[PDB]
């Protein structure tokens, strides 16, 4: 299952 | 840097003259994934040519297989051709059943 | 052994009125188990072995849904780079990244990774610790100042720690014994006639799976590791892969020298000779 980044660059 | 793409060419099978066989393109280690690559027959472009997802290394390269189905002769000639930003001209690479 | 699990994901953008396409492929033990790419038909995560049918229509769901988020993310994220690097409209840019698990063989947590690339080349990478991160380029340091304001680490943590574990047991099991497979090498070597009382010895390894091999020459117990020559190892385009490893050497002494093959589906390594 993938993962969800959380803030942006 | 862009990165040069690596090309081998190569059947699935050991060759043997008269007997239907797969080639493969495999090209790797290259950058931007953006890239064209085509099969050659005597020098003629093969249609129906499989060609793998793209995919990406370890070492973020990427890297493609192309496929197509074949019968090696003792004189039809074999080759692949690809275009990248990296380099200037198109680079052909010829089947070479000991190789 | 070993297991792990992988996600690589990419967004490409090329210039226009464009959306940046963005992919994303799962890996389980090194074999691509699902995947999504923008530029589909119909644009959903599928599955890529025959084991990942089990899972109902609902992971489906959640999967592609949670694809079109980290979609969003990679194209906000690449307008960001853009600016980073006062790189002017009209490029082809590249933005990728790795995350994910290794288990050693109790299924415990080995190590989780958290890395991203911006054309190719290293740019931010959560530390081993999971709790740092080591940024290259001196652009990467904002995003680093930015998600060690953030705590970016400690979401990514969780995950790494948490449901990539958890998921990759599930799928190890489903899985099962499918991606214990081994095909071990075959081996040969062809005899090549030179000029100037040489022969061209080539040592060949075919049908064998996964790609990890080892293929030496010896002189007389010693290993000429010494002006050899490899290929890259190969895929065959039928699941195994192939690979080979030459040496010259003078012919009439051909029993002097011998080719080793070292494989994880060998019972012991291959020892072989040119057979005349």
């Amino acid at each position: 299952e993938g993962s969800r980044n959380q803030d942006w660059l | 840097i862009q990165k040069t793409p690596q090309i081998q060419v190569y059947s699935r099978h050991p060759p043997e003259n008269g007997k239907p066989n797969i080639l493969n393109c495999y090209v790797t280690q290259f950058h931007p994934p953006h890239i064209e690559i085509q099969m050659l027959k005597n020098g003629k472009k093969i249609p129906k040519v499989e060609m793998s997802d793209m995919s990406f290394s370890k070492d973020w390269s990427f890297y493609i297989l192309a496929h197509t189905e074949f019968t090696p002769t003792e004189t039809d000639t074999y080759a692949c051709r690809v275009k990248h930003d990296s380099m200037a001209e198109p680079k052909t690479v010829y089947w070479d059943r000991d190789m | 052994g070993p297991h792990s699990m992988r996600y690589f994901e990419t967004a490409v953008s090329r210039p226009g009125l464009e959306e940046p396409r963005y992919i994303s492929v799962g890996y389980v033990d090194n074999k691509e188990f699902v995947r999504f790419d923008s530029d589909a038909e119909n644009p959903r995560y599928e599955p890529r072995a025959p084991w990942m049918e089990q899972e109902g229509p609902e992971y489906w769901e959640r999967e592609t849904q949670k694809a079109k988020g980290q979609e969003q993310w990679f194209r906000v994220s690449l307008r960001n780079l853009l600016g980073y690097y006062n790189q002017s409209a009209g490029g082809s840019h590249t933005l990728q990244q790795m995350s994910g698990c290794d288990l050693g063989s109790d299924w415990r947590l080995l190590r989780g990774y958290l890395q991203f690339a911006y054309e190719g080349r290293d740019y931010i990478a959560l530390n081993e610790d999971l709790k740092t991160w080591t940024a290259a380029d001196m652009a990467a340091q904002i995003t680093r100042r930015k998600w060690e304001q953030s705590g970016a680490a400690e979401h990514y943590k969780a995950y790494l720690e948490g449901e990539c574990v958890e998921w990759l047991h599930r799928y190890l099991k489903n899985g099962n014994a499918t991606l214990l497979r081994t095909d071990s090498p075959k081996a040969h070597v062809t005899h090549h006639p030179r000029s100037k009382g040489e022969v061209t010895l080539r040592c060949w390894a075919l049908g064998f799976y996964p790609a990890d091999i080892t293929l030496t020459w010896q002189l007389n117990g010693e290993e000429l590791t010494q002006d050899m020559e490899l290929v890259e190892t190969r895929p065959a385009g039928d699941g195994t892969f192939q690979k080979w490893a030459s040496v010259v050497v003078p012919l009439g002494k051909e029993q002097n020298y011998t080719c080793r093959v070292y494989h994880e589906g060998l019972p012991e390594p291959l020892t072989l000779r040119w057979e005349p």
